[PDB]
């Protein structure tokens, strides 16, 4: 719902428009109490084909 | 600009600019300072704004 | 019935929405910006604002 309502995106010269496809959550680098060992986020990277 | 001249013919001179939005700050000043002052011995006044 | 949950999803959705807003001001004035040819999804947008 969010990259629908914000995309796709003309230009100001009515000339390229940037749309969406589809995302995907990579995979953490690390595990849940790694995250917590090491002091850092358990957090997962989002990947956008555009 | 004092490029072309010296002749006794009319000379033009055709500036592309972008989309206004697309254009940089600097820029837009540069050229409303070059399309307010179009006429003879502009140029110090131009070196002046400068 | 007129007080409303707004639980951890919704709140997480507004917020990348409105990370996602400063993305799409990016991308307008840098695809507006010309000599699009050589260009690829990945340098209009930044994963700095979101």
């Amino acid at each position: 719902a969010a990259f629908r309502s914000v995309f796709p995106i003309q230009s100001y010269s009515g000339n390229s428009e940037l749309q969406y496809v589809s995302y995907r959550l990579g995979e953490p680098v690390f595990d849940v109490q790694e995250c917590q060992i090491r002091g850092v986020t358990y957090s997962a990277p989002l990947r956008v084909k555009l | 600009r004092g490029r072309v001249g010296r002749s006794h013919h009319q000379a033009y001179a055709w500036l592309l600019t972008p989309h206004p939005k697309a254009m940089t700050t600097d820029a837009q000043k540069r050229l409303e300072a070059i399309a307010s002052l179009e006429d003879l011995g502009a140029g110090f006044a131009l070196a002046t704004h400068d | 019935g007129n007080r409303r949950i707004r639980s951890v999803g919704e709140m997480a959705e507004n917020q990348f929405r409105v990370g996602l807003v400063r993305v799409e001001r990016a991308v307008k004035e840098r695809l507006s910006l010309g000599d699009l040819d050589t260009l690829m999804p990945q340098d209009m947008i930044n994963a700095k604002p979101i």
